[PDB]
DNA sequence: CGAACCTGGTCTTGACTCCATTGCCGGATTTGTATTAGACTGGCAGGGTTGCCCCGAAGCGGGCG
DNA sequence: CGCCCGCTTCGGGGCAACCCTGCCAGTCTAATACAAATCCGGCAATGGAGTCAAGACCAGGTTCG
């Protein structure tokens, strides 16, 4: 039964959960915020720039500049040594 | 009740399931006979799969697409009409089929009893003509319209028989008309006298058949007027002719049709009140077979009448489905599909089903829709039970397809494979070799398994110690085998059990708990002391390896099924970590002693002192180590750390005889003194000559009366002393060491001149066939003893092949005498014996023809053998399922009653000797009553352990007899008490308070099976046994006494005839059919005629019956003769079973009674109900108007007692599930979940052991001293 | 010539199961004739059909007075139907008093 | 001593790009139903195997109204 | 007088162990005519979502006259 669970896929989806949480905390709360927004991680779906200069009360620009400049601090290897082998 | 299965049940109540039921729990209706588009491979609407019926295939998501994620869950889409939801529920969600004419549930219609037929008294052949579309049935009748039409149609009825006969009689008119016009034109010319009558022959024949129409017809007129005077419901019209003309006539006054419509008519018009009622008239005046057919139809009659059933659901008018996750079409790796064999079934079931409701849509004549209703009907009974009624619907490739009963049925069902046993995770197999240097709790283990075994705590472990950075890094080092993985291994390895397997496991003690350690190789390293309780050699055999993982399994296994705890057997409770076979003869080499060896004590006198004598056993061992000693000669060293046996202690010390500063002189070998330094220091020194049964007391002597630790190293040391001189012991074989006797030849000839005496004296035609045959067999038995009594006394003493049969290592003194000496006489392919026997041994080689007999009883012996083995499991598989809810409750039931033991009867020349089995009928056991003699003291009080001093005191007193306590005499109410069980087999002390004792008596009992020989008319083995349990009546059946009197014996013609005179005023009981092939009980000399014999004596010499055995002598003697005929049989291969493992289940056999009378509550006439629920019925009717229900006690078998359990769930799962099933559902039993196997088949706590209320609600905490010290 | 690996045909993911909030939606009342009543729960923003296919198998019709009258098409064919395709009124009718001729022959002559 | 500066961001405005997303529309393919007029009229078909036991039903000897 | 109850015989259903090891079975009147349904290939309405260039600008480290 192909379709059944690995249930060590499962376990380590959960540690990654968890790790990826710790990493995303340790930054401020704006850009973890505006991350988890974005990629749509505290709901189903992901809020678009948009709507995001929609709940922090700031254009989509901003919006935008500040996840071109997370998503630069993010490949930090101090940030994926972590996270490398995740994949 | 639940429906979402929290895991907290109380009852399971099964029930015949209404079609208001199959239409509340379906969700849709199935209408099309499709499964899945052939191109899009997509399930189809309103098809076997749909996703709007059975739910969606894809995990929240309907079938367009519009709602595709959690947040629209519960809604339902209003284009595609899937409920967005999990996919799983396409595993729970059932569908049903709206059928278009009702069908006969095949269950209720094909059984052994028909429980239609005996509803509504319809014969079976009947039942199928009517169900089957072959016959008409009465529904029902009119009786006023009938009663004056009675009249009216007489009229005209007369009427039209009297056009008949005016009709007739002009026929006989007109026949009158062309006879005078034959007489015309034959007597007015030239003709012959005969041919001028010829015609007038041919009109009186024309009249004679025509009369005989008409008289025809009247009989078709007659039938037809008298079957509708005689009109009644629940009549068969066969002859469809007659059934059309008579609704053509008589349209009014009854209406009649033919199928499940009109058996769905009978069972609307009915009543079950007036029904049984009529049968409870019936069973109270009536007699002989109308009383035993009422009795068998009150039974289901009742049943729905009691509970709040209807007997409508017998017919069907709605199928349901099964969920299509439970029959998938899975696709497999490049697009080949696969069905589950029922989607078949159902699809000819949907196909027939709308082509019948096409064709009554579109009006068609009655043949073609009775032949498809008939069809739909033939359909839904394959589908319920393929194979039931005619031939099996087969497949492709002639196969029979696997329809819905057959999910359940045999050893194939869901119970024998998938419920009771399952394949576990976290498992292994390998092959095992012998360990000699662990310890007696260990176990090796390759760490190439152990690395699978422990793979989840091994990833724990590593990442704790950062040698990777997280689990999936982890698990990819251990996929990889890097070098620290061991080094992490060792420690996650370190003090934690495994359980180790053998197949087959035949007892309690085929699953042992060990502490693993690494092993290099792949091999599981197996102590050499647990193999005779795991019964496996080294010639290949392999052992499953299981591992515990929560807290509770891993202390079970530590200190429930450790293998340093579990020394003796639970049977007869003899060690079974006893030296064996190298061990044995390495301690009997090591402790015998040799007259006259190297450096013994001779006591000398003029040139010198004795030179024999020692200061320690150190200066002994030193002169041992130089050439001077030999282990083996007598010598006198002085001993300080060995305990003096009892003589030399009160002799020399008195009563401080405490060791280790004394000394004193003991006249031994050296070997003795090595050997008790591996005994303890309490022990006496033992000074003998260690023989097996020697080596046997010890153990069992110092596992009595020691700690068990103690006695699991003092096994190790005995192991490691007796491998170590079972090397330097010099046992060899060589063919110089098996000496052939030296008058071989002499006692052949001397017995083949007798065999040449016989044979010519057969040859000159004195004697027939078979007494020569029997003298040669005689002659031959007597020269193979003799061959073997001079071949006896030729070895001397140090022969490896007598030391090892003598030591009591392995073999026996036929082996020897077959290897050297004589074969001996060989059995025939039918058990005979062939008077040419083999005088070759196996060592001087023999020839062809006596291999070629040889080979027959070699062949037959190796066959027998597998035979007996699946025997022995199906007869064990009985036992534990009969004995499985017999366990320990309280801890005394504080009763007075109890059996008698007789105990070392009394000698004729006067004194006490002993009785041989009293270890295995009066060990163990609590004394029921006092012990007293002689109106003196009481010597063993009520109440006590008895074991061997005990016993000794008892007969070194003086008595005989003592009247001890007993599981057949507990007088609780759900299981055993404590003290009547006594003291358990295994450790020593008194029974536990949770423990399985039946499930124990039940492997001990079927467990030696295996080893029970048979032989060359009673059964003498294993299937006496097995006609013992299930109380059958034997096959060499001797009857038996019924009263006291003198008999009057007759010599028949070819079968004798005994008849007993009674001291009272009674009629002769007479004995008739008693074949001549049976011989005369013989007792005290032969019966006689005229002997004054006693109740309960047999008469003829056989088997008697258990079933009148009890009717005469009462329940208490059929407890008595069915314990000793078991253990009688069990003790002819040299097996001891303690009697309380078959008291066990002789008290399940003896539990209910029968109804001879129903008194007035609720109880019928023969219907077999517990010794205490029908005693309580009496409780409750003595009040309330007293009338006792009378019953007499019977004694029923193991199947039969088995099936009439209280659980549907236990019944279905034990054996004929299809017939336990059915009527199960008709008296609406609720199982209470209270025994033992069914907590195993839906995964609750048992309730045995340490899942009792008493052990499993324990509060632990610390104490409070200890509290306050942190 | 490969390992016997199966797979039904469907997906399983694997999101977060929350209940805290849903869409919201409403239940729509359908009732077939024979006296039954079933609730559908369809979203808010959704078109709600007149009629529906109902749980117990027959076709049921929303219990709101709609009165849609959808205008069913004709039964298909009949036998008269095909005897009209091949015969013309005036032929049935001399086949109809022919029948009655015989019949009237038979009953008195 | 003050003062430019230079650069973290913080944010907005405005233009630009680019790809989903329905919507017709025209045609392609896919699927379902109706209709074929000389005469034709009750299946091929495949095997029968154990042993033991229990029990329920059919049928026959034997008396009875 | 035919009618019906004890015996006997015949037949149907159930069971007959337990560990590995295994990986897919068949076939014969054949077309037209049409209509409805579904799909698919290709621009045409966007229009919103994102991308980029520039800049307005708040104000704290950083380096000169
Ligand atoms: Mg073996
Ligand atoms: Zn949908
Ligand atoms: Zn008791």
């Amino acid at each position: 039964d192909s379709e059944a669970v690995v249930a060590v896929d499962a376990v380590s989806f959960t540690l990654l959960q968890d790790q990826l949480q710790s990493v995303l905390d340790t930054l401020s709360e704006r850009e973890a915020g505006v991350v988890r927004l974005r990629f749509g991680l505290t709901d189903g779906q992901p809020r678009t720039l948009d709507e995001i200069g929609q709940v922090y009360g700031v254009t989509r620009e901003r919006i935008r500049q500040i996840e071109s400049k997370t998503m630069s601090k993010l490949r930090h290897p101090s940030r994926s040594q972590v996270l490398r082998d995740y994949l | 009740g639940a429906m979402l299965d929290v895991n907290f049940f109380d009852e399971l109540r099964i029930g015949l399931a209404t079609a208001e039921d199959i239409r509340q729990w379906s969700y849709g209706e199935v209408k099309k006979p499709e499964t899945i588009n052939y191109r899009t491979l997509k399930p189809e609407k309103d098809g076997l799969f749909c996703e709007k019926i059975f739910g969606p295939t894809r995990d929240w998501e309907c079938y367009c697409g519009k709602y595709k994620r959690v947040r629209f869950k519960g809604i339902i889409c209003e284009r595609c009409g899937v409920e967005v939801t999990r996919a799983k529920v396409r595993r729970e969600r059932m569908g049903h089929i709206e059928l278009a004419a009702p069908v006969t549930h095949i269950w209720y219609f094909k059984g052994v009893p028909s429980r239609l037929g005996y509803l509504l008294d319809l014969a079976p052949k009947d039942l199928e003509k009517i169900i089957y579309f072959a016959a008409y049935v009465i529904t029902s009748v009119d009786e006023e319209m009938r009663h004056n039409e009675l009249s009216t149609l007489e009229a005209e009825m007369a009427v039209e028989r009297k056009a008949v006969e005016d009709q007739r009689d002009g026929e006989l008119e007109a026949r009158a008309q062309k006879l005078e016009a034959d007489l015309a034109e034959l007597e007015a010319e030239g003709a012959k006298a005969d041919a001028r009558r010829k015609v007038r022959d041919g009109g009186e024949r024309e009249m004679r058949q025509i009369r005989d129409r008409a008289q025809r017809e009247l009989d078709r007129l007659e039938d037809i007027w008298s079957t509708f005077t005689k009109l009644a419901p629940k009549q068969l019209i066969v002859d469809e002719n007659l059934y059309r003309e008579l609704v053509d006539r008589y349209g009014e006054y009854f209406t009649g049709a033919m199928g499940a419509e009109s058996i769905q008519k009978l069972i609307e018009n009915f009543d079950i009140d007036a029904e049984a009622e009529s049968l409870r008239d019936v069973i109270r005046n009536g007699k002989g077979q109308k009383k035993l057919r009422a009795l068998k139809r009150l039974k289901v009659v009742a049943a729905f009448q009691q509970s709040g059933n209807s007997p409508m659901g017998m017919v069907l008018d709605a199928v349901p489905v099964i969920p299509p996750e439970l029959r998938p079409m899975v696709q497999l790796d490049g697009g080949r599909f696969a069905t589950s064999d029922l989607n078949d079934l159902y699809r000819r079931v949907i196909n027939r089903n709308n082509r019948l409701k096409r064709l009554i849509d579109l009006g068609a004549p009655e043949i073609i829709v009775n032949n498809e209703k008939r069809m739909l009907q033939e359909s839904v009974d394959a589908l319920f039970d393929n194979g039931r009624r005619g031939r099996p619907v087969t497949g492709p490739g002639n196969r029979p397809l696997k329809s819905l009963s057959d999910l359940l049925k045999g050893k194939q069902g869901r119970f024998r494979q998938n419920l009771l046993g399952k394949r576990v995770d976290y498992s292994g197999r390998s092959v095992i070799v012998v360990g000699p240097q662990l310890k007696l709790h260990q176990c090796g283990l390759p760490k190439l398994m152990a690395l699978e075994l422990f793979k989840p705590f091994v990833m724990k472990r590593l990442v704790d110690l950062n040698h990777a950075q997280n689990i999936k890094s982890a698990k990819r080092m251990v996929e990889r085998q890097r070098p620290q993985v061991w080094d992490v291994l060792e420690e996650v390895i370190a003090e934690h059990p495994v359980l180790l397997n053998r197949a087959p496991t035949l007892h309690r003690l085929g699953i042992q708990a060990f502490e693993p350690m690494l092993v290099e190789g792949k091999a599981i390293q197996l102590h050499p002391l647990v193999c005779e309780a795991f019964n496996a050699d080294f010639d290949g055999d392999q052992m499953a390896v299981h591992l515990p993982l929560s807290a509770e399994a891993q202390a079970e296994a530590r200190i429930l099924m450790l293998s340093s705890n579990n020394i003796l057997s639970p049977a007869s409770g003899r060690p079974l970590a006893m030296p064996r076979l190298d061990m044995v003869t390495g301690l009997y080499y090591l402790t015998t002693e040799v007259p006259g060896d190297t450096g013994e004590y001779q006591p000398a006198s003029g040139d010198h002192p004795e030179t024999g004598v020692y200061s320690s056993p150190a200066e002994a061992i030193m002169a041992a180590d130089r050439g001077v000693l030999s282990v083996r000669a007598k010598i006198k060293v002085r001993l300080t750390q060995l305990r003096p046996p009892v003589e030399i202690e009160a002799e020399l010390f008195g009563h401080s005889g405490w060791q280790p500063g004394d000394a004193w002189m003991a006249e031994t070998t050296l070997g003795r003194v090595m050997f008790n330094e591996l005994l303890p220091l309490g022990y006496p020194f033992v000074n003998k000559q260690m023989h097996k049964k020697v080596q046997a007391a010890i153990i069992n002597d110092l596992a009595e009366r020691y700690p068990m630790i103690v006695v699991a190293q003092t096994v190790d040391k005995l192991k490691d002393a007796g491998f170590y001189w079972a090397t330097r012991s010099g046992v060899t074989v060589s063919m110089a060491d098996v000496l052939v006797p030296p008058r071989k030849k002499e006692i052949l000839d001397h017995y083949e001149e007798r065999a040449d005496k016989v044979e010519k004296q057969f040859q000159r035609g004195a004697l027939n066939h078979d007494e020569r045959n029997e003298a040669l067999v005689e002659i031959w038995k007597e020269a193979t003893d003799e061959v073997g009594q001079a071949l006896r006394e030729h070895y001397p003493d140090d022969n490896p092949i007598i030391t090892i049969v003598d030591s009591g290592a392995t073999g026996n003194f036929t082996q020897t005498r077959t290897l050297a000496g004589m074969k001996g006489l060989v059995t025939n392919p039918k058990g005979e014996f062939i008077p040419r026997p083999v005088k070759s041994s196996f060592r001087e080689g023999l020839t062809v023809l006596e291999y070629f007999i040889n080979t027959h009883g070699a062949r037959k012996g190796l066959a027998d053998t597998a035979l007996r083995t699946a025997d022995s499991g199906y007869l064990t598989r009985r036992l534990v399922d009969v004995s499985q809810d017999v366990i320990v409750r309280e801890h005394d039931c504080q009763t007075e009653r109890g059996i008698v033991v007789e105990l070392a009867e009394r000698a004729p020349d006067g004194t006490l000797i002993r009785d041989p089995y009293i270890e295995t009928s009066a060990y163990a056991r609590t004394l029921g009553t006092d012990a007293v003699d002689e109106a003196g003291n009481v010597i063993v009080e009520r109440g006590q352990d008895l074991g061997d001093p005990e016993i000794d005191a008892l007969l070194a007193a003086g008595i005989t007899q003592v009247k001890v306590r007993s599981v057949l005499t507990c007088a609780t109410s759900t299981g055993v008490c404590a003290t009547c069980y006594g003291r358990s087999m295994a450790t020593g002390k008194l029974v536990d308070i949770g423990e399985a004792v039946g499930i124990v008596a039940a492997q001990s009992i079927g467990e030696p099976g295996t080893q029970l020989t048979m032989r060359t008319d009673i059964t003498g083995g294993l299937p006496r046994v097995q006609e013992l349990f299930e109380a059958r009546v034997p096959r060499g059946k001797a009857p038996i006494a019924d009263v006291t009197g003198r008999v009057r014996l007759e010599d028949g013609e070819r079968f004798y005839k005994i008849t007993i005179v009674p001291d009272d005023g009674g009629e002769e009981v007479v004995y008739d059919k008693i074949s001549k092939r049976q011989r005369l009980r013989v007792f005290k000399r032969v019966l006689s005629d005229g002997d004054h014999v006693e109740v309960g004596q047999q008469l003829m010499e056989g088997s008697a019956d258990p079933h009148e055995v009890l009717r005469v002598q009462g329940p208490r003697e059929v407890q008595i003769h069915l314990v000793r005929e078991v253990q009688e049989v069990y003790r002819a291969q040299g097996v001891s079973i303690h009697d309380k493992h078959i008291e066990v289940i002789v008290r399940q056999m003896l539990r209910r009674v029968t109804i001879i009378d129903s008194g007035s509550t609720e109880f019928l006439p023969g219907s077999l109900i517990d010794r205490a629920e029908f005693e309580a019925e009496n409780r409750r009717v003595v009040a309330e108007g007293g009338e006792p229900a009378a019953g007499r006690p019977v004694l029923m078998g193991i199947t039969k007692a088995s099936l009439a359990t209280d659980s549907w769930l236990s019944a279905a799962s034990f054996q004929e599930t299809t017939r336990v099933l059915t009527d199960a559902a008709i008296n609406c039993r609720s199982d209470k979940l209270n025994g033992l196997k069914e907590n195993v088949i839906i995964g609750k706590l048992i309730p045995a052991g340490t899942g009792i209320n008493r052990y499993r609600n324990i509060a632990v905490q610390p104490t409070e001293e200890a509290r306050a010290a942190a | 010539d490969r390992v016997l690996r199966g797979s039904r045909l469907g997906a399983v993911s694997y999101e977060t199961d929350r209940n805290h909030d849903l869409a919201p939606r409403q239940i729509a009342r359908y009732r077939t004739d024979n006296g039954e009543e079933f609730e559908v729960p369809f979203a808010d923003d959704a078109e709600i059909p007149g009629t529906w296919l109902c749980r117990n198998g027959m076709e049921g019709t929303l219990i709101e007075g709609d009165l849609p009258e959808p205008k069913k098409v004709k039964p298909p064919r009949t036998h008269w139907d095909m005897l009209l395709e091949r015969r013309s009124i005036e032929e049935l009718e001399e086949l109809l008093k022919e029948r009655l001729e015989l019949i009237r022959s038979r009953r008195r002559g």
